[PDB]
DNA sequence: TTAGAGAATTGGAGAGTGTGTTTTTTTTTTTTTTTTT
DNA sequence: CACACACTCTCCAATTCTCTAA
């Protein structure tokens, strides 16, 4: 059984989420993990049971969805071009297309230009995001010792510079990803926590953002504005890529092989270029050294770079305007037209190319 | 369990306003202007639907050593509806409202048009002070929890009472300081009375001889007053006359020339309605408006101290901003750094620069100078632009 | 058709844009540039989703600042009375989880906050400078990314907060210290100072002809506008259905007006800005779209960018 | 087409002369058409009654 | 045509079989989040 | 376990039906 509840972005605010019991049978069991947004197809059914009829006082029947398939609502979701139960699967005619483009002279600089293609400039951030989004290779040495393969990235800089838009793009683009923000993220909402059941009423583990992003990315917006007690929960999952709980007689270690991308502002809200880094930021050497690419963003005035940037932002609003051979195919030639003005490579191909290169 | 002609006996009278004042609380010695204003709070101003409302709000302030709490008792005895409580007397949600295993309701609610009496108001916790702005400014409360999304009408005339913090209230120093209470909540009261007197024989010879006068034996509408109030609140609904308008403006201009926020004009309008509802007059006139002023002048005159600021202290903050400017520039000239430890900042600024300024004022001026961006604070460390 | 004849009578009018800023907050005397801002906030810019899956904010954020006496909260009273999907809240009563969302137990779940309860409408925040900075920072995602995202106990989540913010503030010291640019009067830092689209300073500078006019309004307000609230509400619901387009002469004009804002804000040897970021370029787009919505026109003229640019200068220039 | 069922009709009376409070409810009025004014504290799932 | 003797069907005594019932539920520790400290 | 209730099974006699002679 799976209790399936309404998605909090479709649930109208201040009104309760509804749920249904879903039943998974042979070959559908173990397909979805607690906390995913899931889409089910199935048979809606009902049966008599006396407890309803007893407590409700009417001849009323419980209802159950016998599941016939499951899909996980990853990707951008406002998209007609992405059929099937797995949006990161490829076909043979797609793998052959990855092999073709992988031997384009300058494929790295095409892929980097295609990271957040509607964000102008910032090629060092796009470079750092590309590296973190593909990752390195994890290593184990005679069984005795292990080395971290994930690349962690800190976007440090001034306001209104697409640090948060770069992170919200990586949440659409990465295979498994989780997003968290400042005072909204706790030490054990990251990491993991122990739950007590109301019925059987003994202890169990609930996985946090660094488990639900395992073999994936965790995106930490406004990392400077976390509580230091919450921010210091990350130190094990950066290097050892594990979460070692010992609480309530549960003593164990979860795996937590995420890449972490973080976005922060300097002290006083602005970068001050005459100071050393350790004075521009409220962080310290053990957490600053766990990040293995640092990007500093300075929003300096310049009369020609601000023409090139303002031109790109104006054109990006006009191109993205919601009022700019059958319709379900015919919308895809205009979506393809608009996307290929900006990007060297289709976004649907780059999502599958990244998952293919990772796996 | 457990006639109209009588209104006319009172409503015709020459002495009427003073009669009612001397009979709402007949044990209480003098404090005549406190009685006179509380009386207008019982009737209240006027109301309309389609904003402002006929609720009135009063604060008493002064030493714990006096009968002002006994007034707060008489008002709870006289008033239709109403509740008596005090500042420390519950959690915030116990004074407003809460949700349970379903409405919990507190002293600030279920008293529409009724006097919410509160004592110890100076020592109410600040989280509980921060309950009142939606009630005192919009007559209403908002909540959303556990599927409930809701608003509740609070609609109470507050009668508050407060002590000085610690010792006797000093008369030189300001009312904002001496209660330790925030001006945007204080400015929200329609009247504030300093209920204070000195040791004074030519009063106290009378007061002691009055207080002991009660024990000697085996005009006062002792019930008919609360019924007179009830019938006045049922029947009488004043309106501004054109001959009232010219004075309400002229007096507000006089007070602005003299030092008067528009909250004073809103207080004058609602009091001049209550002073026409008293006398049952149903119409507001020059002779009513002039008492609404005279009561406010007797309250405030007896610059409005917002942000706990004073003219003779904001000039000091600007001199402290200049003191930081010069003190850091001369050290940048003579010493081998543009930065100094906060210990050496208190050991320039506090030791010989000026009369003794504590670290909290330095941190204020310096923070407002971070906002202007002329020094950088790091961690204990401070460095010139 | 009884209502369609009123919308026909409105859109035809030679001067409707003037009639709209005069019908806003009619109980408040003066402050006509704030009336104009509040109208534009209720119309909003067009929300846009990019071919890269990146979302762009359409909603406008207004900050009103001034003396603790000078009428600012009467706008918040008005807006929460007039506009659908709206809430009132304030700074001393605030918390990070009160504003955004909290986590409740006894299993964990979401309790909706002030910025979710106002999703697709206006969150009015009073006492804003008196809000604890540890609780102020909680809205930086909900102001710009228009979502609140959470990781606590067993309940990770992402929630909508497609809300316009209207914030009322007092200077640090009560009096707007006229010797200072806005950036120094107010305890806000560049991260949030750059989120608000435009700021209005409003004041009660004591002068007798103004004083007599204001007192005359407040006494006449006790039982003594070219459109009704029911008319203005129907006009707005109509205007909100347009999705204005930036014409080629407007696209090319907009880049030069942003350069002229951006050139002047530069400070120190590095030429760092403080107020002007590309959020202010996107603010000229949002404002010129709302200015077009009030005129009920589907296409943006460069004169609507000039009207947006003066609404941005009116926040910046104070010496 | 298949065969399509009997339609069930919800007759919805409205605009009664008088409104009762939850405290005005008395068993003497069982089986009689009232109108009731109140505020919702909870709502259940939408469930199927076995009707026929 | 009444009335009385013999045949058929129904009522219910009572014997037989089968099922459910005690019943509690605060207290005390451990945790994780909000806020009022 | 054992003792009440819920429910079915079976037999016996009580009543009414039907035919005959007084
Ligand atoms: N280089 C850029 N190219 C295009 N658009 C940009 C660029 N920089 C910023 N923007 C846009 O302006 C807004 C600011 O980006 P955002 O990601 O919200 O700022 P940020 O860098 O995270 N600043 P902050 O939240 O204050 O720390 C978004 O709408 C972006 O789309
Ligand atoms: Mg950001």
């Amino acid at each position: 059984r799976v209790t399936l509840q309404e998605a909090p972005g479709t649930v109208p605010p201040g009104r309760l989420p509804r749920h249904r019991e879903v039943i998974l049978l042979a070959d559908l069991v173990d397909v979805s993990k607690p906390g995913e947004e899931v889409e089910v197809t199935g048979i809606y059914k009902n049966n008599y049971d006396g407890n309803l009829n007893a407590k409700n006082g009417f001849p009323v029947f419980a209802t159950i969805i016998e599941a016939n398939s499951i899909k996980r609502r990853e990707g951008n979701t406002a998209n007609e071009g992405e059929e099937g139960l797995d949006v990161f699967s490829w076909t043979e005619e797609e793998e052959r297309e990855f092999r073709k483009i992988s031997r384009d002279r300058g494929i790295i600089d095409k892929i980097i230009s295609s990271m957040a293609p509607s964000i102008y400039g910032h090629r060092d951030i796009k470079t750092a995001v590309a590296c973190s989004l593909f990752g390195g290779v994890p290593k184990n040495v005679n069984g005795k010792h292990s080395i971290r393969g994930d690349i962690n990235v800190l976007l440090l800089g001034d306001p209104g510079t697409a640090k948060s838009q770069i992170l919200k793009y990586v949440e659409k683009t990465a295979h498994r990803a989780v997003f968290a923000t400042g005072q909204g993220a706790s030490a054990v909402g990251l990491t993991a926590s122990v739950r007590k059941d109301p019925i059987t009423k003994e202890w169990t583990l609930e996985g946090g953002a660094l488990v639900l992003a395992d073999k994936g990315v965790c995106l930490i917006d406004e990392f400077d504005k976390m509580n230091d007690q919450d921010r210091t929960s990350i130190h094990e999952a950066m290097e050892q890529q594990s979460i070692s709980i010992s609480k309530a007689g549960i003593v164990t270690t979860l795996q937590a092989r995420c890449s972490i991308i973080a976005a922060a502002n300097p002290n006083g809200g602005r970068y001050n270029s005459t100071l050393p880094l350790a004075q521009n930021v409220s962080l310290t050497e053990p957490i600053l050294s766990r990040f293995d690419i640092l990007c500093v963003v300075r929003d300096l005035v310049d009369e020609e770079a601000d023409e090139r940037l303002a031109t790109f932002v104006v054109d990006s609003h006009v191109r993205s305007h919601p009022e700019n051979l059958n319709a379900r195919q015919r919308r895809l030639q205009r979506q393809r037209k608009k996307e290929e003005e900006i990007s060297p490579i289709p976004q649907e191909l780059l999502m599958k190319y990244i998952h293919y290169a990772r796996t | 369990k457990v006639d109209l002609a009588k209104i006319r006996e009172v409503a015709a009278r020459e002495d009427l306003y003073s009669l009612l004042a001397r009979s709402i609380a007949p044990s209480i010695y003098e404090l005549e202007d406190v009685k006179k204003g509380i009386l207008l709070q019982l009737f209240g101003g006027t109301n309309k639907t389609f904003r402002y409302r006929g609720d009135i709000n009063i604060l008493l302030c002064g030493d714990p050593s006096t009968s002002k709490s006994q007034i707060l008792q008489y008002v709870h005895k006289i008033t239709p509806r109403g509740v008596y409580t005090s500042g420390k007397g519950s959690s915030a949600v116990g004074l407003t409202a809460y949700i349970t295993r379903v409405l919990e309701s507190g002293a600030l609610v279920l008293s529409d048009g009724g006097v919410c009496c509160i004592d110890e108001f100076d020592k109410m916790s600040d989280s509980t002070r921060s309950v009142l702005h939606e009630v005192m400014e919009q007559q209403t409360i908002s909540i959303a929890k556990a599927g409930i999304i809701t608003t509740l009408n609070a609609r109470s005339s507050i009668l508050a009472s407060a002590n000085p913090i610690g010792s006797r209230y000093n008369p030189n120093l300001p009312v904002t300081e001496n209660i330790d209470l925030p001006p945007p909540l204080l400015s929200r009261f329609d009247l504030v009375y300093l209920v204070l007197d000195k040791v004074d024989e030519k009063n106290d010879r009378e007061l002691a001889k009055h207080l002991t006068n009660l024990y000697l034996e085996d005009v006062l509408p002792v019930e008919f007053l609360t019924m007179y109030i009830s019938y006045a609140k049922e029947h009488i609904h004043p309106i501004i006359t054109e001959a009232a308008k010219t004075e309400l403006v002229r007096a507000y201009v006089g007070m602005r020339k003299m030092t008067a926020t528009t909250r004073q004009l809103e207080s004058m309008i609602r009091l001049a309605e209550a002073h026409a509802k008293m006398k049952l007059k149903n119409v507001v006139e020059l002779e009513d408006v002039q008492e609404a002023v005279r009561l406010i002048r007797s309250a405030i005159k007896d610059k409005i101290d917002m942000n706990l600021v004073q003219t003779g202290k904001s000039v000091i903050q600007r001199k402290l901003q200049e003191d930081l400017s010069r003190e850091i520039m001369n050290v940048l000239k003579d010493q081998a750094s543009d930065s100094m430890s906060f210990n050496e900042l208190i050991k320039q600024i506090n030791e010989h620069s000026q009369d003794r300024v504590e670290s909290s004022d330095i941190q204020e001026a310096l923070s407002r100078l971070q906002q202007e961006d002329k020094v950088i604070v790091l961690g204990g460390v401070r460095r010139s632009v | 058709s009884d209502e369609i004849n009123e919308l026909k009578e409105m859109v035809k009018d030679e001067h409707i844009y003037d009639k709209l800023v005069r019908s806003i907050a009619p109980a408040v005397f003066g402050h006509e540039a704030v009336k104009k801002g509040i109208l534009l906030q209720m119309l909003g810019g067009v929300h846009k989703s990019t071919v890269e899956g990146i979302k762009l904010r359409g909603d406008i954020n207004i900050c009103v600042v001034g003396d603790p006496s000078t009428s600012k909260s009467q706008f918040l009273k008005y807006v929460v009375g007039f506009a659908p999907r709206s809430v009132y809240t304030s700074g001393k009563a605030s918390s990070a989880a009160g504003l955004t969302a909290a986590v409740v137990r006894d299993d964990y779940t979401i309790e909706a906050g002030a910025l979710m309860l106002a999703d697709n409408g206006i969150c009015c925040i009073d006492e804003f400078d008196k809000m604890d900075i540890s609780d102020q920072v909680a809205i930086h995602e909900a102001m710009e990314q228009q979502t609140i995202s959470i990781a606590k106990a067993g309940i990770h989540a992402t929630l909508n907060a497609r809300t316009s913010i209207l914030a009322a503030a007092n200077p640090v010291g009560g009096r707007y210290n006229r010797k200072l640019s806005l950036r120094g009067n107010l305890n806000m830092t560049a991260p949030i100072m750059s989120r608000f689209d435009l700021f209005f300073v409003i004041l009660d500078d004591c002068n007798e002809k103004i004083d007599t006019e204001l007192a005359s309004h407040i006494v006449d307000l006790h039982m003594k506008p070219p459109f009704s609230a029911e008319q203005l509400r129907r006009y707005i619901k109509y205007a909100r259905t347009f999705k204005p387009i930036l014409t080629k002469e407007a696209r090319s004009y907009l880049v030069e007006k942003y350069k002229e804002l951006r050139k002047d804000d530069a400070q120190g040897f590095s030429r760092s800005s403080y107020r002007i970021t590309v959020r202010q370029l996107e603010s000229m787009i949002r404002l010129s779209e709302a200015i077009a919505r009030a005129n009920c026109v589907d296409e943006i003229t460069p004169s609507f960018i000039a009207e947006a640019y003066d609404l941005l200068r009116q926040s910046i220039i104070r010496v | 087409s298949p065969e399509q069922t009997e339609r069930v009709f919800q007759i919805s009376f409205f605009n009664l002369p008088t409104v009762h409070r939850i405290r005005d409810i008395r068993s003497e009025k069982i089986g009689s058409l009232l109108s009731i004014s109140g505020t919702v504290t909870r709502t259940s799932e939408v469930r199927p009654e076995l009707y026929k």
